[PDB]
């Protein structure tokens, strides 16, 4: 039930003594086929100057600014041993912990079919998770592949996505257009119809 | 190369917000340590009911990062980075239907530093209610992004604008969607 952190390393200033300065730190866990790779990044403003990579097993200077930090931190066998332990310690721990609510998170898409403001038919697929989604257009049961524009996958910033899929249509009376959405949160595909009239 | 990327991202600066400590799963913020109230804030109710994170772990990391900041201000001989202006986009959460509730999303992207002023305007009038915002989300390119939200009821007489002030912008960026 508890997420684990590891403390960032200290760059000592020593003892001797609009305007803006920024420092950014990142602890990145890359999960892949059971494996865990850990990267610890030290950034001054937009400049990553030093980093720990589990595939290297030590700190390496990204720019000349991080040369004192590579030299110093690598001479501390205690720092190296705790960083090397991260993939199996926090990376693996947090990934297993945050499993049912993250990788096993499945939120169903809401589908709306409406003609545009070359007549265009808009399939607005909204509020779903994960991002991977299949949207297919059909006219009287036959799939329409040409004249189809799929927007970029839109991240809402609230743990949901949205996508707009539009088709170039030439509608006759009685024509039935169908937007078919397939997603990991759905047992059977979702189908929304539009009658030309 | 990964199926999933879990990252703790923290920043510390001279201007407001002075610091930020957060955890993201696949570029989405799961939780953050509110530095002012000094407590863990979970993005979704479900994350809080299932998990826990001790606030002291964030606060301690901010302290370490602040020490590293001061050392680098000295080392870099007071190097201030160039102000990188944002790219703004306004889009609704749901397909628009006149009279039916919706959320307008203002997505401010590719900016540095994470210092910004964002206002919602309806017909040239400042809007204070129904407003919400995300944190300064750290991008993999060491730039930032942010989300601003406005809950509204679509009206053909109501014109919404998202105004953003940033040091890299001489004039404020004014973006819209009906
Ligand atoms: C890891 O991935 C490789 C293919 O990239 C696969 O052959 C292997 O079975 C996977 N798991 C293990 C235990 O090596
Ligand atoms: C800071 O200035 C000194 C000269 O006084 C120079 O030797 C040093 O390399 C400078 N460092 C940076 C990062 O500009
Ligand atoms: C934000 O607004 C305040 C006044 O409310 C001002 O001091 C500051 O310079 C503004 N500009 C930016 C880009 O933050
Ligand atoms: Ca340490």
């Amino acid at each position: 039930q508890a997420f684990w952190i590891d403390l960032f390393e200290t760059i000592g200033g020593g003892s001797l003594v609009p305007e803006n300065y920024l420092f950014q730190g990142r602890q990145e866990c890359y999960a892949f086929n059971g494996t865990q790779r850990f990267l610890e990044r030290y950034i001054y403003n937009r400049e990553e100057f030093v980093r720990f990579d589990s595939d290297v097993g030590e700190f390496r200077a990204v720019t000349e600014l991080g040369r004192p930090d590579e030299e110093y931190w690598n001479s501390q066998k205690d720092i190296l041993e705790e960083k090397r332990a991260v993939p199996d310690r926090m990376c693996r721990h947090n990934y297993e912990l945050g499993g049912p609510m993250t990788l096993q998170r499945r939120v169903q898409p809401r589908v709306n079919v409406s003609p545009s403001k070359h007549n265009l038919l808009v399939c607005h697929v909204t509020d779903f998770y994960p991002g991977s989604i299949q949207v297919r257009w059909f006219l009287n049961g036959q799939e329409e592949t040409a004249g189809v524009v799929s927007t970029n996958l839109i991240r809402n910033g609230d743990w949901t996505f949205q996508i707009l899929v539009m088709l170039e249509m030439t509608p006759q009376q009685g024509d039935v257009y169908t937007c078919q959405v397939e997603h990991t949160s759905l047992d059977s595909p979702v189908t929304v119809e539009w009658k030309a009239q | 190369k990964a199926d999933h990327v879990s990252t703790y991202a923290a920043f510390v600066q001279t201007h407001r917000p002075t610091g930020e400590f957060m955890f993201e799963f696949d570029e989405d913020e799961m939780f953050y340590v509110d530095l002012d109230k000094k407590e863990t804030v979970w993005h979704l109710e479900e994350f809080g009911q299932a998990f826990s994170f001790e606030a002291q772990g964030g606060l301690a990391n901010i302290a370490i990062l602040n020490n590293n900041l001061n050392t680098l201000i000295q080392r870099s001989n007071h190097t201030q980075a160039t102000n990188d202006p944002p790219e703004v986009t306004v889009f609704p959460k749901e397909p628009v239907e006149l009279g039916q509730p919706n959320t307008l999303i203002c997505h401010i992207d590719k900016f540095f530093p994470p210092v910004l002023n964002v206002t919602w305007l309806c017909n040239g009038e400042l809007v204070t209610e129904g407003v919400a915002e995300s944190l300064f989300l750290p991008r993999t390119d060491y730039s930032f992004h942010k989300f601003h939200y406005l809950t509204f009821v679509p009206s053909a007489e109501d014109f919404y604008d998202c105004r953003v002030e940033h040091w890299g912008l001489d004039q404020p960026l004014l973006k819209h969607w009906e």
